[PDB]
């Protein structure tokens, strides 16, 4: 009786241990993405291409879970502390009323400077590039520093694009880059990219960044970077 | 090389031949005899019998002549004031001067790796104590480093145990046949073989982390221990069996012939690959720096990363990996051996200091443990 | 009229919170000391328990 | 090749040649007259 | 319309402040001069429960002082036997994120909640032999921060939409609602008699609710930042709160103000969990600086420190009989201090 | 009780000058980063400017960069905003806002959903 219970609990322990040694292998291999973005931007479009939404897919035999924050409250300061164990946080801002870009800069700054989000890398998409092309005829009223800005020579443009629009693109990129570079401290990095309203290679870009993050993580362990 | 027993066998054969010549033969010539060096022909009383140096002695000048004058009484000339036989052997002995210099070179070389493998024994016993004790230093990465450090330790003790039978052979024939010598030499060329395989293992592991996104911890953990320890033991076993099949004489200290390559060649083919693995993952490190959202800073970081990845993967080996065996005394041999013994000895201490002691997480654990220790002793 | 309704609810809530019984601090704070005194011996953290009774040793 | 293995074989060759050299030198030195 | 109400509200607040100052005859730190010190409480780590894969967020001791429920972010809910360190049950959750878990006083039910806004109640009876969803509750629009069992059929829940709820498990409907807060409500604690409870939110106020009536009685605003932790003193007439300001405050239900403030100049880190002992003399507070400080609840001095964790202490639980104290942190370990 | 009382304002002409004050009562003012946020009529909340604990690091919105002067007084725990070169397009409700956490760099105070750590607001019209 005293022995039977002390054998039953051993077998229950071993069965639960084996179950956790089958589930740990799955947990440590699958990567996790947080799709945190502004309401103005086409977050639903990115999801397509209760409280929380979940996307489960795989690329190159690598499993990706992407988590869409749905109907929550605007006060992020408490629940965001649950998101310090994801592999990457995808941050999407529509390059379009208020100055939504300024609010985006403030949000990115607060996420970047957060104590508990110093070991997480951020992937960055600049959406609505076509709208930027459409705004060259109709911006610079809210940014007095756009006039005092030159196009970086180390970034090649694309054919057909209006150079003024690419100047706007690189200015918007550099606004995030200055904050990322100054307060980064080298533990975690930021990855800016471009995307259209309709595009299909963006998922591949995420793959081509997530592997890089994991590689850099191992290079942090060996004291090489 | 020619052993002393072979010399005595040649002398015995020479005795048999001289005895047969005596049997064939047997104003008065000098009676022939064997004087434990030469068999003398019929001497001319009062004339010097000049006999050329023998052609079955490796160390004799083959063009010389040995002189001995038989006297008019049918006996050999004695040394004036002595009862020893007068003879001239100056012609044969022209290649021997001093043997001290080679001993001095070997005694100079014998010390620096002993010092290195004493320092690299102590500092890599402390390292294994630190790694094993701390709970939070347990990881897949930090298991292979422990296998490396214990391979450095087994190398060090396989050098110290090896020196016992070299001291016995030098300072103190039955003991050469005795199996005790072979066990020492076997473990000498076993732990040395496994060490270069375990630095190849770490080469493969660091090359696998970067280029393969996903992996099974259990699969690579089990598939690297076998590659490390088991696979050299097959080569060792084959060498032991072939050596005990064809030669099976004396110790296994002396080289036999082509058989020495049986363990040499699978070790050389762990130094080219490990060098290729070296140059590959210092190619991406230039990229990773370049892609940091953008100089002298990148050059200094690359220099540092190179200088902390060159002892680990053993880059210096590739410089002197392929050398065909040369003369015992010479320029190239001394340059090579002095370079290699210094770096092979201090490699242990270098991979101790750079990785175990200077790691950031290890230092953090030491700080936290020290803080807890100070709090504990607070009355 | 929603904001003034909310303001009225806050005013009435403060009126409800004001009209309560308030006990003197020096009196109420002595009950805590009496409680800690009465239940001193039964505490297993204040006094360390021998290993024959403590099931974790 | 591996430096320690090369050193071992050259040292063994040297010692085994040294014994033969010492024995032959001793025998000749006794028999030879200056 | 707004002026005559706001100025009146300011007058009423000043009246409450003046009533508090009127009843403030002496502080707790004056009438406790002749009290013996608790000395140096040096607790020893006895067990170390190692089953979780991700960080452990919340835990709750049972009424039998034998089993404890632990919730991690890996999607697993594990029930630990404190004595033999055997895992008794492991339940895979439909969602990954968990913020609260509760073990019923009878031991029949385990409830869990997270960002998913769905409170899952699991029946531990399982005559079939496998765990199953008894019923799930979906009546919140923010995130479920904390839940506690009153009894078998009633459960109180706290959401992140500034409202608290009381559920009926059998019907699955809301009995009533609590709408007094103006911010995210972090955690709550039940009185031993299950009659009243206080709720702490991210507006630096604490509301005392009447469970049966459905209205709040008292509002305590002594803090400077968001209130995370709250725990009733064992007699049910006082409670201590832990905010992000790094100071702990002890409130009374009859004095209608603070009794004492706990602070140290070398501590600037946030408070994540507090819990009283059985007698109430010791107050255990889990701070953000990777240790748990043992505060003297009548002298405002540090008895000792539990520096066993290597990462942020998230939850702290004390048994009903005071035999052990279990702490859970983000290093995926459960430290059971003697 | 954390309470903030903004002071100043009134009807001004374009090109004038005006100062503000923020009475910080009931909390440790010297350890909190604070900022100015505004609500334009018919528009959502937008960030104006901020100031750190020490007062070294100062930042403004791009449109009002070099036009406004923020000054923090830790002696009397009062926040002062000086407004020069006023424009007919800068009319809004002003919020003296406080960051929730001490000894930190990040803030989350762009919440329109009844964020409890801002004052009642003051009106500037041109
Ligand atoms: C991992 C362990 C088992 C490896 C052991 C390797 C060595 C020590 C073993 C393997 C083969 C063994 C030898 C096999 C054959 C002989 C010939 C015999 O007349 C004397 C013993 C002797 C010389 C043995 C001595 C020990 C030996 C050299
Ligand atoms: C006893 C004589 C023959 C010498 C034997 C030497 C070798 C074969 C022995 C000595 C030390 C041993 C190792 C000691 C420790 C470990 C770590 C463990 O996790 C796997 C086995 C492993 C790796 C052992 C394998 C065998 C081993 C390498
Ligand atoms: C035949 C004798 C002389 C030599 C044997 C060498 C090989 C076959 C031995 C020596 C060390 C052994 C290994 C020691 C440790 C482990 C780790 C364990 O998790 C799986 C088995 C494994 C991997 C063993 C497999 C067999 C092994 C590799
Ligand atoms: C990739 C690694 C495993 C390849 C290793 C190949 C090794 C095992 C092979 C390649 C060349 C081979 C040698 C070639 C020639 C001879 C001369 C012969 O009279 C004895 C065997 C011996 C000495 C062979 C032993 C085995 C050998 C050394
Ligand atoms: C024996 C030792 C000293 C040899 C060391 C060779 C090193 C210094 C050489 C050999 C190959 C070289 C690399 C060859 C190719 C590239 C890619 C280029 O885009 C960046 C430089 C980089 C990465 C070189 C850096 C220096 C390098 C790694
Ligand atoms: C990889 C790079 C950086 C280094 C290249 C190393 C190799 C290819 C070079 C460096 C030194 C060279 C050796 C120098 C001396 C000799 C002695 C000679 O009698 C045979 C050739 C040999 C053995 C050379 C072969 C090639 C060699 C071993
Ligand atoms: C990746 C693996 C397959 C590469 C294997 C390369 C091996 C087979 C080759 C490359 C260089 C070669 C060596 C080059 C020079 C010499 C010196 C010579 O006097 C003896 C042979 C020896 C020692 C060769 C043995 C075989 C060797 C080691
Ligand atoms: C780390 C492994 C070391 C193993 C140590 C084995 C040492 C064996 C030494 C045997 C010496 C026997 C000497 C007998 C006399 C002789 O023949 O020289
Ligand atoms: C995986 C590596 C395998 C290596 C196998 C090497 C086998 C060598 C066998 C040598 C046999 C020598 C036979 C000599 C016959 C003779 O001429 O007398
Ligand atoms: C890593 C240290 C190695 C040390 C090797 C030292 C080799 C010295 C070589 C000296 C070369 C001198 C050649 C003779 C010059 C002359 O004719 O005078």
């Amino acid at each position: 009786d005293q022995r039977n219970e002390e054998k039953a609990q051993r077998e229950a322990n071993k069965k639960i241990e084996k179950q956790l040694q089958k589930d740990k292998q799955v947990y440590r291999a699958t990567h996790r993405l947080l799709l945190l973005g502004a309401g103005e931007s086409g977050k639903s479009t990115i999801v397509k291409q209760t409280g929380i939404f979940e996307t489960k897919f795989q690329v190159d035999k690598v499993n990706f879970h992407m988590f869409d924050v749905g109907g929550q409250r605007d006060e992020r300061r408490k629940w965001i502390q649950c998101f310090n164990d994801v592999t990457a946080i995808i941050f999407v801002v529509a390059s379009s009323q208020t100055n939504r870009l300024q609010e985006a800069l403030n949000l990115f700054k607060s996420i970047w400077n957060n104590r508990w989000l110093r070991t997480i890398s951020v992937i960055l998409f600049l959406n609505k590039q076509d709208l930027l092309a459409e705004k060259v005829l109709a911006i610079e009223d809210y940014f007095p520093e756009f006039a005092r800005y030159t196009t970086p020579e180390d970034a090649t443009p694309e054919p057909g694009e209006d150079p003024r629009v690419t100047r706007a693109k690189y200015f918007i990129r550099d606004e995030f880059l200055r904050i990322s570079t100054a307060s980064g401290d080298g533990r975690h990095y930021c990855y800016p990219h471009f995307t259209c309203a309709v595009d299909t290679e963006n998922i591949r870009r995420v793959f081509n960044d997530c592997r890089d993050i994991i590689q850099r993580m191992h290079l942090r362990q060996y004291e090489l970077l | 090389v020619m052993t002393k027993e072979e010399q005595i066998f040649l002398l015995h054969r020479a005795q048999a031949q001289c005895e047969k010549r005596l049997k064939e033969v047997l104003g008065r010539p000098c009676l022939p005899e064997w004087d434990h060096i030469l068999c003398w022909p019929l001497g001319a009383p009062g004339e010097v019998v000049a006999v050329p140096c023998p052609d079955y002695i490796y160390d004799f000048n083959h063009k010389g002549h040995a002189y001995r004058r038989c006297d008019r009484n049918g006996s050999w000339e004695l040394v004036p004031g002595h009862n020893r036989t007068w003879a001239n052997y100056s012609e044969c002995v022209k290649f021997l001067t001093n043997e001290t210099r080679e001993r001095e070179v070997f005694d100079r070389l014998a010390m620096i790796y002993t010092v290195g493998y004493s320092v690299s024994l102590a500092s890599l016993t402390v390292a294994v104590l630190i790694l094993a004790y701390f709970r939070r230093l347990h990881c897949t990465r930090n298991y292979i480093h422990m296998h490396l450090f214990l391979s450095f330790m087994l190398r060090a003790v396989s050098i110290f145990v090896k020196d016992a039978v070299l001291y016995s052979g030098a300072t103190l024939t039955a003991a050469a046949g005795y199996a005790g010598c072979r066990v020492a030499v076997t473990f000498f060329l076993y732990f040395l073989a496994t060490n270069y395989y375990w630095i190849l293992v770490e080469g493969l592991y660091l090359h696998s982390l970067i280029f393969m996104a996903f992996f099974s911890e259990k699969k690579y953990l089990w598939g690297f221990t076998v590659f490390g320890w088991g696979l050299p033991a097959v080569f060792v076993a084959v060498w032991v069996s072939v050596r005990a099949t064809l030669a099976n004489t004396g110790c296994w200290d002396l080289s036999s012939g082509n058989k020495k390559w049986i363990i040499q060649v699978p070790i050389l083919a762990s130094i080219v690959l490990n060098f290729i693995l070296f140059i590959n993952i210092v190619r991406v490190l230039a990229t990773k720096l370049r892609e940091t959202n953008a100089t002298r800073q990148q050059y200094r970081k690359l220099l540092k990363s190179t200088l902390v990845l060159m002892p680990l993967f053993g880059v210096h080996y590739i410089v002197f990996m392929a050398t065909p065996y040369t003369e015992v005394s010479g320029t190239l041999w001394q340059v090579q051996m002095h370079y290699e013994m210094l770096f092979n000895s201090f490699q242990g201490f270098f991979v101790a200091i750079i990785y175990c002691f200077c790691n950031g997480e290890v230092q953090a654990e030491i700080k936290k443990s020290w803080s807890r220790w100070t709090l504990a002793l607070d009355f | 009229t929603a904001s003034i309704a909310q303001a009225r609810k806050l005013v009435e809530q403060l009126k409800m919170e004001a009209n309560i019984d308030r006990i003197k601090v020096s009196k109420a704070a002595a009950d805590l000391m009496a409680y800690c005194e009465a239940h001193a011996k039964e505490d297993p953290l204040l006094t360390p328990v021998p290993a024959s009774e403590n099931p974790f040793r | 090749a591996v430096a320690e293995i090369q050193l071992m074989h050259q040292r063994a060759k040297w010692i085994q040649d040294a014994r033969r050299r010492a024995f032959l030198h001793k025998l000749i030195a006794e028999i030879h007259t200056a | 319309e707004l002026d005559q109400l706001r100025q009146e509200a300011e007058q009423l607040k000043n009246q409450i402040r003046d009533a508090r100052k009127a009843c403030a005859d002496a502080t707790l730190s004056q009438i406790t001069n002749n009290i013996d010190p608790v000395g140096r409480i040096q607790m020893r780590t006895r067990r170390t429960l190692r089953g979780h894969l991700a960080k452990i967020y919340a835990m709750h001791w049972g009424t039998d002082s034998r089993l404890l429920v632990s919730a991690s972010q890996d999607g697993k809910l594990i029930i630990w036997d404190s004595y033999t360190t055997n895992k008794v049950h492991a339940i895979p959750l439909r969602s990954s994120w968990v913020m609260t878990c509760a073990y019923a006083p009878s031991g029949n039910y385990v409830a869990c909640g997270g960002l998913d806004n769905i409170c899952s109640i699991y029946n531990l009876k399982t005559r079939e032999g496998n765990v199953r969803v008894s019923r799930e509750l979906a009546g919140h629009t923010g995130y479920l921060s904390c839940c506690r069992f009153l009894d078998d059929n009633q459960i109180v829940t706290s959401s992140g939409d500034t409202t608290c709820a009381l559920w009926d498990i059998e019907t699955g409907q809301q009995t009533t609602t609590f709408t007094g807060h103006t911010g995210d409500v972090m955690s709550l604690s039940l009185a031993p008699d299950t009659r009243l409870f206080v709720s702490g939110a991210c507006d630096a106020s604490a509301k005392l609710w009447d469970v049966r009536e459905g209205m709040c009685r008292q509002t305590f605003t002594g803090h400077e930042s968001d209130i995370n932790a709250i725990c009733f003193f064992p007699n049910g007439n006082a409670f201590a709160t832990g905010s992000d300001d790094a100071t702990c405050r002890l409130f009374d239900l009859r004095a209608d103000q603070e009794l004492m403030t706990y602070s140290h100049d070398n501590i600037i880190c946030g408070i994540t969990s507090v819990s009283f002992s059985k007698s109430g003399r010791l107050l255990l507070a889990g701070y953000d600086d990777f240790n748990c400080n043992v505060w003297d609840a009548l002298k405002a001095d540090r008895a000792g420190v539990l520096a066993g964790h290597d990462n942020r202490v998230s939850c702290l639980g004390v048994t009903d009989d005071g035999m052990a104290v279990a702490t859970g942190s983000w290093d995926s370990f459960l430290k059971i201090w003697n | 009780q954390v309470q903030l009382q903004e002071s100043g304002g009134g009807l001004v002409q374009p090109g004038g000058s005006l100062r503000l004050s923020c009475a910080a009562s009931g909390f440790t003012f010297s350890n909190y980063k604070m900022n100015w946020v505004r609500q334009a009529p018919g528009k959502g909340l937008e960030w104006v400017s901020d100031i750190s604990q020490s007062g070294a690091s100062i930042s403004y919105t791009g449109s009002v960069k070099g036009r406004f002067t923020i000054s923090r007084d830790n002696a009397k725990n009062t926040l002062y905003l000086q407004m020069n070169s006023l424009k007919p397009e800068d009319t809004a409700v002003y919020y003296c806002a406080r960051c929730p956490a001490p000894f930190t760099r990040d803030c989350f105070d762009v919440t329109s959903t009844t964020y409890a750590y801002r004052g009642q607001g003051t009106q500037v019209t041109v």
